[PDB]
């Protein structure tokens, strides 16, 4: 579903994994909101695992409603199907 | 009048316009009336 | 160029052999028909040649034929009993125009052109042969008069 | 901070009326500012000037409709090329190099048919409006242009009321045959140009009618080895030929423009005409083996150029047709994008709608298509999206897709292909892209749509775009905008407040009737802070229903399916307005076609469906210029600004 | 065939592409050599001609048509480019109106009468933009029509069929019977009821058609109205359709002038003026000698008459069409009545508006200029022939015509530029003459073949010198007046001794247009003014002859196409010197030479006799006009008075109808006024004409008809055998014959073309030519196809001539029938043939009661009444005419015919009951006849036709029964005179 992509040389400060500006533990999986991924970091070697809301292919009498409010998952192009 | 040169020209608008010899020649572009521009020749009046 | 033609004259040679309409131009005699012409009007029989002369009189367009017999310069013009003897005096370079002499107690002057036209340098020597013969007598234009 | 914009169309066009907008921020007291255009490069004339009044009642904002005079430029060697647009005020002072142009208006030369023979006379008429879409009452000039390019007339009339009918063209009875032109053209200080083209064929009264119909007029992947060819000669009107020889010559052609044409000297098949109709069938594919084009995959986009010639038995007579081109179509299907700007905002969903098309340029349904996607970060570490599939709805044709990306996504390199239910790998549809990234000096970008795709937005109703901003210093933007282009004039502004306790916002926009049938909406803020303020923009593209302010309705009374020779019928016309009609009434043979729309809207100095590379690429492609105190450059190469 | 596709493969992008395929056309009839003769195209086109032809030509030995067909078809594709022509018609667009709609606004018009499905496109221009409404389409048709194709015209006497064909749209037959409208003047095979023939009920097939078909037998002349109802269950649908019938033999048109100047400012007052009536030798019987009558008040008033009107084009009706020359007698006329209303201002003429006459001159007069575009080249030259090369003659006389209409509409100074450097450039020799580029004879000019070299070179020069001094003020280089200097310096030099009058008067005039003081030039104008004829002392008339004094003597009876271009040249030479004391009578001349119409002989003596006329008109003061023309027959009534002022100048032509003398009068007035006359007769043979060309004409049969006419020409006394001038091979076809389009084309088209043009317009064929050779004949072959049947065919014509010289012609009648004799008609389907013929009685009939020999004699309505003996019979291929003489004198109304003179009876070939055998005495009795002026003498003609009375009456007595009929006859004889009932 959501594909991942990893960073590196990421912002670790104190312990503590700041990057694009969300401050993130190390060993905490936060759901974020700009930008709304899921996302984990790791202060060892400097990277962050973070994974994407799953690209959404629209079907027959399907269409897709996505506001920026709130954070992962909610955050996310929804494939809204009545 | 051995060396004016006049030629058929584009306006500042785009109607082709033959410029002027001297005071005392008249431009004769030869070739067919659509090729522009062209260069053409400046022959006497008396 | 010099309008000394057609020496001698011969009344037949001078009427081109029988085959053109000729008009009348210039006459002395004040009796001179409006608008005659005569053309040949047959074959040249032996010495004798028809010639319908078709003349104006008012408005009726009279048609009087003739009878015209040719010795050299001589020519005799008969009709029924009526007798005329004209000569041709002087003939232009190209048969075109002849001045005819008439005879009687007083000899007329007539001058006859090619009713198709004719030279017009050859018309004006026979003007000046005929005037120079008639001698400053009036003349008639009989092809002036509404043909 | 004080900020500015000022905003004006692209290219000044002399005589037009030049709409110019100014918006200030951050001034809370009235002021009073004169926008003025001005000569080059010394600012010594004034070719026209205006007063605007910026308030808080007035919301800072006005309009000051300026205008180029056309009398008030040089002439001869030097007309100017440049003026400067300049603004004053007791605080700011800016100008910028602005281009002018001299094609303002339109010129439609209708010619009554489109084919004449000779001495027929040529029924010309032409309609002269200005950039404003207007009647323009200029005088006009044609110039009837023969084949070989020698013009052989030129007489001018004077407008009245917009529609110049002229006096008719006798084509000579030795006419010079070929395809003659036309060029209507403003007398005095406007380039404008139109032009009509009618072809003088002579006239042969034929032996009798030979007339082609084949199977399809495409050549898709099933009939490339098998086309029937139905082939019907007939006498005048229902005298049904007994028996002919049919001679038929193929040959592959590459353009209906150029008349060129290869022939192929192995199918010139020939067969006998029985009783009218005598049909044949046309194996491409073994005919092709001269130089045998070594598959499908080529001869596509190529026409095959039939000759027919029609010797009957009876009276020895003999008659030729042909059909001008077949046009080979290597897959069943279309692809093209619709609502799509190719350019990404990082950090934003980029909806992908892509939209299927037959041969005949109809939207099909039920099409399902894949979509694979290759990006490039910064970085250079490309990475690869799984395929999603959609299927078009058959309500528009559009299959909507949605590609969420990274945030260190620069260029996406997506690719859409058909896939049929069908149709073999080969004849599928497929077509590639690159969508690149909205560069920005800070992290900050705007992403705008409107409610929906499917319905292509109707006059009347009312727009709901949902303005959505994205970036670090979301909590300081204060106000909004939007400037509506229609046709190069700004012909909207305002400003909508920003909720900052919400993310995006909803903005109301009323459509009128001025925005028919195509208009941009640019919407951007002012992200400001430490020694710069900064615009972010994102313009769109609203489609909306070809809808006349006088709609035009044309009736025939008594309607029926045929009428009798020299019976005396009636017209109706009825319309909106008090409006002047245009008539013509021509045989419907002669088109085996007048069509202004796609004409009317090269005034549109837009590109594409919104988007850009950076800030001032936005503006540069919607057709404006802008002067700020913030970020300005992207300066104009006039040269195809995009095409 | 692989001997065709390396020929197809050889010259597929060569620049001689066209040369070697129309020399791979098919030609079973001549040589590739003998049609590379013919070739103009330089040695690389004659070279890929000759190779092309040689190798098509023996590939068609021994083939099937498959493999021929498919051959012309590898030809006619792979070698050209494309065609440009449409195979229908499309027509007229109407409803081309724009109307202001107050929103709301019905119009009502009526649907063109064909059979189309319109398309009405609104287009509503407001103040908020373009609205182009939907098309509502209307679709014209009816379900079930007929359709007649009635020929042009009839040669009376044919028994023509008119075809037809009933259409039927609906799937679903129907019933129908067509009837015609039998009128009296059409005799039909069925006769009227009470007028229409029997219509039999017939059934056509759905969706299809049917044929029908009508024969008619007209035998009355001028327009008849004929009508077909559709007769059906569902209506009855009337289409009108006028069948024209023509009478017999050829036509001939006979002109004759007057001018009347009833006050004498052409030094003789002339105020009575009689047009006779002479009734030509050889007449059509039963026809009327038409002479339209026509008098116009001003000198240019036929001009301004012809162009202010809708004929515009009469100044070249009797000439054919297709050379550049055409398109220039198109727009002389129109230019000089603009320039003599403007350099005049005699706008006032009108009681119109003097702009909107104005406006339309000045409409005509660029449509004009707009049609030689047609014909001028890629180096701004123009040529004779659309397609053909660059001629330096039509060159130059285009630049005549442009430079001319310059004063009035401007036209494009540098194509001028460009045309007069083309010719002052490429096509001026060292000694200064102009030599042409094409083979283009534009006339025939007398003499050796080297002093036809010289006369042919002076008059180019002089003719081109014309063009240039008229064009040269649009665009005036030092490079051409250079030119200029030099070809008027080659005519000063090089005219004088003359070699032809013709040549003379133009250089004359060429060299009046320039400097008119050289001595040399005071030279050329005196011995041209020495050529002079005249009519009359002092003159009446002048002009001049084609032919110098010291070559040729003999001055012509009538007006010659060359004398009108001399005379006209030298009046110009006059005018150009202001001697207004001499061309009084030149004027004269040359108006009484003028046609009915405008025009004159030729195209060239009319536009230089136009400018004559013109430019005398300006130059001398307007008189006054003002007459009371009566014309009158002499015993008859008047015929129309003509009350001449400028409210009413041109009175329109009167169709003189009644048979007697005609005599126009006029009081005492201001004005000058000249009366046309035009005669127009049908003569049946033309043996009696000089005919300067040798024609034999054949209708060949063919295997897998054809017409095979062929000419060539006569040179007269001191010419040359290089061929005619410009010709033109006029072959009318018989009733219901067409010819076949595609070998005419083949002819024309190719390069090894034959006939430079051609057109068949109305039935007839007119091809042209360059030239046609006197050495040897020149043929044209032609398929021709029974368009539809038609019984009794009368001889058509086959007529060339020179196209600059109409006189040079020859005529020669055809018929495509070799049909055998008409001893008889053999019984039934007869009664129309001899509708209108005579019927011999039978060979010595006892039933003779000799009551109605009596009560026919005494008839106030038969005129002549006595016997003959036919001497000979001889036909003439139309009529057949008897040779008789007048044995016995018995009535006579009108004037008498001489005791045993010679009498000519006339009648019909296609006349069966009434043959007569040389030698054989019969009794005539019949109804008037014609009175011919034989050059000498009166002379009758009888036709033999309906209520002619003839009986055979035998000389010998040997019968046993005919005693009493002799004796009845001879009773008869002698009581009919004495008595008179
Ligand atoms: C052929 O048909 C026409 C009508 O189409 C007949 O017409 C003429 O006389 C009629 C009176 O009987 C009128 O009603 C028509 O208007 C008139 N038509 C014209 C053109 O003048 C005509 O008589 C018929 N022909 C004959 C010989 O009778």
């Amino acid at each position: 579903r959501g594909h991942t992509y990893v960073t590196k040389n990421v912002t670790v400060e104190d312990g503590a994994c700041v990057y694009l500006r969300n401050v993130i533990p190390n060993g905490e999986t936060k759901a974020l909101n700009n930008p709304c991924v899921l996302s984990t970091c790791y202060a060892a070697d400097r990277k962050v695992n973070s994974t994407l809301c799953p690209n959404i292919g629209v079907d027959e009498g399907c269409h897709v409603e996505w506001t920026p409010d709130g954070v992962y998952p909610n955050c996310c192009p929804k494939h809204v199907c009545p | 009048c051995v060396n004016a040169t006049c030629e058929r020209k584009l306006d500042a608008l785009g109607n082709a316009v033959i410029t002027k010899c001297p005071q005392g020649c008249l431009c004769v572009v030869r070739g067919a009336s659509n090729i522009v521009p062209a260069n053409g020749t400046c022959f006497q009046l008396a | 160029s010099d309008c000394t033609g057609s020496e001698p004259v011969d009344a037949f040679q001078a009427f081109s052999e029988g085959k053109e309409a000729y008009v009348l131009v210039r006459s002395t005699d004040p009796k001179a028909r409006d608008c005659l012409k005569g053309e040949p009007a047959g074959e040249k029989q032996d010495n004798t040649l028809p010639v319908m002369m078709t003349f104006k009189q008012g408005t009726d367009w009279a048609s009087t034929d003739w009878t015209f017999t040719l010795d050299g310069a001589k020519v005799t013009a008969t009709l029924g009993q009526l007798t005329q003897n004209r000569e041709v005096v002087y003939d232009s370079q190209s048969h075109h125009c002849h001045v005819d002499k008439v005879e009687k107690e007083v000899p007329d002057y007539e001058m006859w052109m090619l009713d198709a036209g004719g030279l017009e340098v050859e018309v004006e020597c026979c003007r000046q042969k005929l005037e120079e013969l008639a001698s400053g007598r009036n003349q008639m234009y009989p092809h002036l008069k509404d043909c | 901070e004080q900020t500015y914009v000022i905003s004006a169309p692209k290219i000044f066009r002399v005589g037009a009326s030049e709409n110019i907008v100014i918006q200030v921020y951050g001034y809370t007291e009235a002021f009073d500012a004169t926008i003025s255009i001005k000569s080059y490069p010394d600012k010594k004339f004034s070719y026209s000037s205006g007063h605007v009044h910026l308030s808080s009642e007035n919301k800072f904002q006005n309009s000051a409709i300026l205008t180029i005079q056309p009398k008030q430029l040089p002439g001869g060697q030097n007309p100017v090329s440049y003026v400067y647009l300049e603004v004053v005020s007791k605080h700011f002072s800016k100008s910028k190099r602005m281009p002018i142009t001299y094609d303002n208006g339109f010129l439609f030369i209708h010619t009554d048919k489109p084919v004449y023979t000779p001495d027929q006379s040529v029924k010309v008429r032409v309609y002269s409006l200005n950039d404003d879409l207007k009647p323009a009452k200029r005088e006009t000039v044609l110039t009837f242009i023969d084949p070989e390019g020698s013009e052989v007339d030129m007489v001018e009339e004077i407008d009245h009321i917009g529609i110049i009918s002229f006096p008719d063209f006798k084509i000579p009875s030795n006419p010079r045959y070929g395809m003659w032109t036309i060029k209507a053209k403003y007398k005095e200080d406007f380039s404008t140009t139109g032009t009509a083209y009618f072809e003088v064929k002579e006239y042969v009264l034929p032996h009798f009618s030979v007339s082609i119909e084949p199977e399809y007029n495409f050549i898709g992947y099933k009939n490339f080895k098998n086309f029937e060819i139905t082939i019907k000669a007939r006498y005048f009107y229902n005298k049904v030929v007994t028996e002919a020889d049919v001679y038929i010559t193929f040959g592959i052609r590459e353009d209906l423009k150029d008349d060129q044409k290869e022939m192929m000297q192995t199918a010139m098949q020939n067969t006998m005409l029985i009783n009218g109709i005598a049909q044949v069938t046309f194996d491409s594919e073994t005919a092709v083996k001269e130089l045998s084009y070594y598959s499908l995959e080529d001869l596509n986009n190529k026409y095959l150029y039939i000759a027919v010639t029609v010797i009957e038995s009876t009276g020895g007579f003999s008659e030729e047709a042909e059909i001008p081109g077949i046009k080979y179509v290597l897959s069943p299907y279309k692809l093209n994008l619709v609502a799509t700007p190719l350019f990404l905002k990082p950090g934003i969903p980029y909806p992908i709608k892509v939209q299927v098309k037959d041969s005949l340029d109809q939207l099909v349904g039920g099409v399902p298509v894949t979509l694979n996607a290759q990006t490039i970060d910064v970085n250079q570490e490309t990475s690869d999206l799984d395929p999603s599939k959609s299927v078009t709805r058959v309500d528009d044709g559009v299959a909507s897709f949605v590609l969420n990306l990274p945030s260190g996504v620069t260029v996406l390199e997506f690719n859409v292909k058909t896939d049929a239910p069908d149709l073999p790998e080969e004849n599928q549809a497929r077509e590639g892209y690159r969508a690149i990234a909205y560069s920005s000096l800070s992290q900050s970008y705007l992403y705008i749509d409107w409610t929906d795709n499917h319905k292509a937005l109707l006059v009347g109703e009312h727009l709901n775009i949902i303005v959505t901003p994205k970036s670090p210093y979301i909590d300081k933007i204060t106000h909004y905008n939007y400037l509506i282009l229609s046709k190069g004039k700004i012909i909207h502004f305002g400003t909508r407040e920003k909720f900052s306790d919400a993310s995006y916002q909803s903005i109301n926009i009323p459509v009128t009737q001025n925005m028919v049938p195509s208009s941009r909406l640019l919407v951007y803020y002012i992200v400001t802070g430490e020694q710069t303020a900064e615009l972010v923009s994102d313009s769109v593209w609203l489609n909306i229903e070809e809808k006349c302010g006088n709609q035009l309705q044309v009736h025939l009374s008594p309607d029926a399916d045929a009428y009798s020779p020299g019976q005396t019928v009636s017209l109706n016309m009825a319309t909106g307005m008090d409006s002047w009609v245009a008539l013509a009434a021509v045989d419907s043979a002669v088109y085996g076609l007048e069509r202004v729309f796609q004409f009317l809207e090269k005034s549109d100095l837009g590109c594409g469906a919104g988007g850009g590379l950076n800030n001032a690429n936005v503006f540069h492609l919607a057709g404006l210029t802008f002067l700020t105190n913030a970020n300005a450059d992207d300066s104009q190469e006039n040269d195809e600004p995009c095409k | 065939q692989k001997k065709i596709e390396e020929i197809a493969a050889k010259y597929k992008h060569s620049v001689v592409k066209k040369c070697c395929y129309d020399g791979a056309c098919v030609n079973n009839d001549e040589t590739c050599e003998q049609r590379a003769a013919r070739i103009s195209l330089g040695p690389r086109c004659i070279k890929a001609f000759t190779e092309c032809c040689v190798v098509a030509s023996q590939l068609r030995a021994n083939i099937s048509h498959k493999d021929m067909q498919l051959g012309r078809l590898h030809m006619k594709t792979l070698l050209p480019v494309s065609k440009p022509e449409i195979r229908s018609y499309f027509p007229e667009s109407w409803l081309w109106e724009v109307h202001l709609v107050p929103r709301r606004k019905q119009l009502q018009f009526a649907l063109p009468d064909s059979l189309t499905t319109w398309e009405i496109q609104g287009v509503g221009i407001s103040n908020t933009g373009i609205c182009v409404a939907d098309t509502v389409k209307a679709k014209v048709f009816k379900d079930v029509f007929l359709e007649m194709n009635i020929p042009y015209s009839v040669v009376r006497g044919e028994q023509i069929q008119l075809k037809g064909t009933v259409y039927n749209y609906r799937t679903s037959g129907m019933q129908f019977c067509v009837k015609m409208s039998a009128v009296e003047g059409i005799c039909t095979s069925e006769s009227p009821v009470i007028k229409s023939s029997k219509c039999v009920r017939q059934k056509v097939e759905g969706s299809s058609s049917h044929l029908v078909t009508f024969t008619v037998l007209p035998l009355e002349i001028g327009l008849h109205n004929i009508n077909f109802s559709l007769e059906t269950w569902f209506g009855k649908e009337i289409l009108v359709k006028t069948l024209r019938v023509v009478p017999e033999g050829v036509k001939r048109e006979s002109y004759s002038g007057v001018t009347l100047d009833p006050r004498g400012i052409y030094g003789t007052i002339s105020r009575r003026k009689e047009f006779p009536y002479r009734i030509p030798l050889d007449l059509v019987p039963k026809t009327e000698i038409k002479r339209i009558l026509s008098v116009k008040g001003l000198l240019v008033g036929e001009i301004l008459s012809a162009v202010l009107s809708q004929e515009g084009i009469n100044i070249l009706t009797h000439l054919p069409k297709g050379s550049a020359e055409a398109e220039l007698m198109s727009v002389v006329p129109v230019f000089y009545v603009f320039h003599y209303l403007e350099t005049g201002n005699h706008w006032n003429i009108f009681h119109s508006d003097p702009l909107i006459e104005k406006q339309k001159l000045k409409k005509k007069l660029k449509e004009g200029m707009l049609s030689i575009m047609s014909y001028r080249n890629a180096d701004y030259s123009y040529s004779v022939w659309k397609g053909g090369s660059a001629s330096t003659w039509l060159t130059a006389f285009a630049l005549r015509v442009l430079g001319q209409v310059n004063k009035y509409v401007e036209q494009n100074q540098n194509s001028i530029c460009n045309s007069l450097l083309w010719l002052v450039e490429n096509y001026q020799l060292d000694n200064g003459s102009f030599k042409e580029n094409s083979q283009y004879q534009p006339i025939k000019l007398q003499g050796t073949l080297p002093v036809e070299a010289r006369e042919n070179s002076l008059y180019l020069t002089a003719f081109t010198v014309i063009g240039i001094r008229k064009a040269f003020d649009i665009c005036p280089l030092v490079k051409i007046d250079t030119a200029l200097i030099k070809a008027d310096n080659f005519l000063l030099e090089n005219t004088l001794p003359a070699q032809s009058t013709f040549t003379l008067a133009i250089s004359a005039y060429a060299l009046s247009l320039g400097d008119k003081t050289h001595p040399q030039f005071r030279s050329i104008v005196s011995a041209l003014k020495r050529e002079a004829l005249v009519k009359g002392n002092p003159p009446i008339y002048r002009f001049w002859k084609d032919n110098l004094q010291h070559k040729d003597s003999s001055v012509p009876n009538t007006g010659t196409a060359r004398m009108v271009e001399t005379t006209a040249y030298a009046l110009l030479t006059s005018l150009n010197l202001k001697d207004i004391n001499y061309v009084n009578p030149v004027i004269k001349w040359l108006s009484e030479e003028q046609r009915y119409g405008g025009g004159f002989y030729s195209t060239q003596d009319t536009i230089n006799a136009i400018e004559g006329l013109t430019e005398y008109s300006l130059l001398v003061k307007q008189l006054r006009l003002s007459m009371d023309i009566d014309v009158s027959y002499k015993h008859k009534g008047a015929l129309h008075n003509y009350k001449m002022t400028d409210k009413n100048f041109l009175g329109r032509p009167v169709e003189v109808l009644l048979n007697d003398d005609l005599i126009v009068s006029t009081g005492f007035g201001s004005g000058l006024a000249t009366v046309h006359v035009t005669t127009v007769v049908h003569k049946t043979s033309t043996s009696e004409e000089v005919c300067s060309f040798y024609l034999k004409i054949d209708t060949q049969d063919i295997e897998a008809k054809r017409i095979v006419a062929c000419a060539s020409y006569k040179p007269s006394r001191e010419e040359s055998s290089s061929g005619s001038s410009h010709a033109v091979m006029d072959i009318s076809l018989p009733t219901g014959i067409s010819a076949n389009e595609e070998d005419l084309k083949a002819l024309v088209e190719g390069v090894d073309q034959l006939f430079t043009d051609y057109q068949i317009k109305d039935g007839h064929v007119i091809l042209q030519l360059n030239s046609i050779p006197s050495s040897d004949f020149l043929c044209v072959r032609f398929r021709i196809f029974e368009l539809f049947e038609v019984g009794f065919l009368s001889p058509a014509t086959f007529t060339v001539y020179e196209y600059h010289r109409p006189d040079k012609q020859c005529t020669m009648f055809y018929s495509t029938s070799n049909i055998k004799i008409q001893k008889v008609c053999e019984g039934a389907a007869c009664k129309c043939v001899e509708a209108d013929c005579g019927q011999m009685q039978e060979e010595l009939d006892l039933t003779i009661s000799a009551e109605t020999r009596k009560q026919t004699a005494c008839k106030p309505e038969i005129a002549y009444a006595y016997k003959v003996s036919i001497t000979s019979i001889t036909v003439e291929n139309v009529f057949v005419k008897y040779k008789a003489t007048l044995l016995d004198i018995y009535k006579t109304g009108e004037a008498v015919a001489e005791k045993d003179s010679e009498i000519t009876f006339i009648k019909k070939v296609t006349c069966t009951n009434a043959e007569l055998v040389k030698g054989r005495q019969y009794l005539i009795m019949g109804k008037e006849a014609l009175q011919i002026k034989y050059n000498f003498s009166f002379r009758y003609i009888y036709p033999l036709d309906s209520l002619t009375w003839i009986e055979y009456w035998p000389r010998d007595t040997t019968c046993s029964s005919c005693q009493a009929f002799l004796a009845n006859l001879d009773e008869f004889a002698e009581d009919i005179f004495l008595n008179g009932c």
